[PDB]
C-alpha cells in the first residue's frame, strides 16, 4: 500500500513529478527526526549532557569514552539526554 | 523459647570522650598552651585522577583548611575527657526479657581485658590518628580520680603488661562491671617538631568551597569525639585472622578497607547475641566482643 | 587476575616539610636571624573588568605585598624541617587487596636512589626556586639525628655523586623502605646581596582582588609547605623524553608547562600499579616512580 504500482507523489513509478522537486521533498531519504548532536570533547559534554553514575551490579563490560558524539532528538533535547558510561541516552 | 530481640532494641554509649582540643605547647614547657588554629590555605594541585588522562593539565587549584603549629613550639597537646559509664547491660530503650537473659549471659565475661584494652587504646595514643606520624616521643598524662599516670611509647598494636595501664584499667572495669562512672582527662603530648602540620578531625560538607574542611571550635584544632570514641573501641583482635585491632562493630566493619571483618562468617554481633541469650555457651574473646558492642552502643533491632 | 582497583584508594603524603620561614641573616654573622617582614605598597588605579563597565568610574584600591632584604643583611635563611616518614606502602584509605599485593610488588624497590634524590634535592637548593636565582654563593645545612651537614656546590639539575647527601640519604631510605621517620632541620644560606629583593610563594588570587600576595606565617614571608613538597619530588627522570627532572605526579604532569608528559603513553602511575597488581615485569625506574607517587600520596579511585 506504499510500494504501489501507482505514481502517486511519493510511489515508485513517479512520472510526472520527476520533473518537479516533490519526489525529493515529500519522499525524503533517510526521514529521520530533528537530531541535534550533542558532542563530547574530551571527557567535556556540549550541551544539556549531565554525565551519570550508571547501576554497578551486573556490568560485564564496559568501556569508556572520551571523544566522539551523540545523536539526540530535539524532543529529547529539552531535558537532559544525561549520558552514562554503561547506557548512553535515557530520560531521568 | 527463642527469644529473638525487641525490634526497638538500642544500648546507649557507655564510653563517653569529648571532643579531643588541640593546643600548641614545648616539650619542656607543657604549661603554656596557645591553640592551634585551623586556618584555610589554597592549593594549587594537578589533577590527577585515576580516570582520563586528558585532563592532567591546567591546575586544580582549591582551598583547603590546615591546622599546622606554629614554628616557636614543637609539641602538639591533646586535650580530652573519657567518661566510662556503668549500667552497661541494660537497655536504654530496648526490651526487658531480652536484655536481662543478655546480662545473664555475659555476667562472667572478662572485664579486665576489656578495661585493659580501652586504657591501652587512651595511653598508646591510638585516639590520635595521623598525628603520631613522625612523632619524636608521645607521653600520655591520664588523670583519674586524682591520680596522674604517665605513659612512654608504648606498642600499640599489641596490648602489653603494663601496671599503669592495668591499674587505671582496675576502675575502668569497676565501673564498667557494674554501676557508677569514670573519667580520664587525657593530655597527649608528641614531640611533632617546630611547625609541623598537625591532623585534627575532618568534616563532611557538601556545598562548601573548601575542599577538606577541618573541625573546629571557636577556630580551634579539634578532633571529633566520636573519631577519638573509635579509636577507644580498636580492641577487636577476636575476628577471623587475626592480624590487626579494629574498630568495636556489630559487624567487625571497617570502612576504609571496605570490607566487613565479622560478616558472612557467623561471627558478627547479633548472631552471637541471640545464641548468648538463647543459652548456648559463648567462648570469652566473643564475650568480651558483645559486652564492647553493647557499651559501643547501637540499635541491634531489626 | 583482573586485580580491578579500589575506588576509595588513597595513600597518605610520606615527605612532610613545614612552611619554609624565611630570615636575614649575614654571611659570616649566620646566628643573627632577623625574621623578612612583608611590605605592603599601595597602588592608585581604576578598576577594568569584563562583567561591569558601570564600575569602571571609580574604585579598586589596591594594595601589593612585597618582600625584600633589609639594607643591612645580604643574605636570605630559608629554615623548614622535611619530615621523611616510613611505611609508604599502606594506604590509609584504601585497604589491602590492592594495598598488599602493590607491598609485594615494590619490595624490590631500591629506596638508596630515591631518597638520594629527595635529599639532593633538599640540599641542592630546589626548594629555592626564584631566590636561588642570581645568588653568588649557595649554601645548605641540614641538621638530622643531631648530624650537621654542609652543602655549597651543587648543581640541582642532575643528581651528582656527593658523600654528604649520599650520607643522609641512608637513613632516608632505611625510613622509606622500614618502619619510623626522620627529620631533617634543612637551613638554606643564599648570599643575593644587600637588601636584594627575595621570593615568598604566592597565594591563589582572584582574577580581580589584589595583584600578589607572598606567603605569611604571624607576618613574616614564608613559602608553602606543599610547595616544597614539589620540590623534593621532583625526581622524574624516567618518563619517556625525560629532559629535567620533573614533581613526580600520577600523570607526569605540570601545570605551568601545559602539557603532561606520563599521561597519555602507558607510563601513568595507574597503569603502572595495575600491572604490578596484576604481576607483569616492571623495570627499576617506573617501579620507583610508583614507590615515589606512594610516599606523594593521594587518591587513585576510579
Amino acid at each position: 500500500d506504499k510500494l504501489t504500482t501507482d505514481i502517486a507523489d511519493t510511489n515508485v513509478f513517479v512520472g510526472g513529478w520527476q520533473l518537479t522537486a516533490n519526489p525529493h521533498e515529500y519522499c525524503k531519504w533517510r526521514r529521520g527526526t530533528k537530531n541535534e548532536d550533542l558532542v563530547l570533547t574530551d571527557g567535556k559534554w556540549s550541551g544539556n549532557v549531565t554525565t551519570t553514575k550508571p547501576i554497578q551490579s551486573k556490568i560485564w563490560r564496559k568501556w569508556q569514552g572520551e571523544n566522539g558524539s551523540i545523536t539526540v532528538p530535539e524532543y529529547l533535547l529539552d531535558k537532559t539526554i544525561c549520558y552514562n558510561d554503561f547506557y548512553g541516552g535515557y530520560e531521568n | 523459647t527463642k527469644l529473638k530481640a525487641p525490634a526497638v532494641l538500642a544500648y546507649s554509649r557507655k564510653i563517653n570522650p569529648t571532643n579531643a582540643l588541640m593546643f600548641a605547647v614545648n616539650w619542656s614547657d607543657r604549661d603554656n598552651t596557645t591553640a592551634v588554629m585551623v586556618g584555610t590555605k589554597t592549593v594549587a594541585g594537578t589533577q590527577s585522577v585515576r580516570g582520563n588522562p586528558n585532563d592532567a593539565d591546567k591546575g586544580n587549584i582549591q582551598t583547603v583548611n590546615f591546622a599546622n603549629l606554629p614554628h616557636n613550639k614543637n609539641t602538639l597537646l591533646v586535650k580530652y575527657n573519657v567518661k566510662f559509664v556503668g549500667d552497661v547491660f541494660k537497655a536504654e530503650l530496648g526490651g526487658g526479657e531480652y536484655s536481662n537473659t543478655l546480662q545473664t549471659a555475659l555476667e562472667n565475661t572478662d572485664f579486665g581485658t576489656l578495661a585493659y584494652r580501652y586504657v591501652y587504646n587512651i595511653a598508646a595514643g591510638r585516639t590520635l590518628w595521623r598525628n603520631r606520624v613522625g612523632a619524636e616521643s608521645i607521653e600520655t598524662v591520664i588523670t583519674v580520680n586524682d591520680q596522674t599516670f604517665t605513659f612512654s611509647d608504648l606498642l600499640v598494636n599489641e596490648f602489653d603488661e603494663d601496671v599503669d595501664v592495668a591499674e587505671i584499667a582496675d576502675m575502668v572495669a569497676g565501673v564498667l562491671s557494674g554501676e557508677g562512672f569514670v573519667t580520664l582527662k587525657v593530655e597527649h603530648y608528641m614531640l611533632l617538631g617546630e611547625g609541623s602540620e598537625v591532623f585534627p578531625s575532618q568534616e563532611f560538607v557538601e556545598n562548601s568551597k573548601l575542599s577538606k574542611q577541618l573541625f573546629d571550635l571557636n577556630g580551634q584544632a579539634a578532633m571529633h569525639d566520636q573519631k577519638i570514641g573509635n579509636a577507644i573501641r580498636t580492641i577487636d583482635t577476636w575476628y577471623e585472622d587475626a592480624t590487626t585491632p579494629i574498630a568495636v562493630e556489630p559487624y567487625g566493619s571497617v570502612v576504609r578497607n571496605g570490607v566487613a571483618y565479622r560478616a558472612g562468617n557467623k561471627t558478627d554481633l547479633f548472631t552471637l547475641m541471640d545464641g548468648a541469650v538463647n543459652g548456648k555457651s559463648l567462648t570469652e574473646e566473643d564475650q568480651m566482643f558483645v559486652t564492647a558492642n553493647l557499651i559501643r552502643g547501637g540499635v541491634f533491632g531489626g
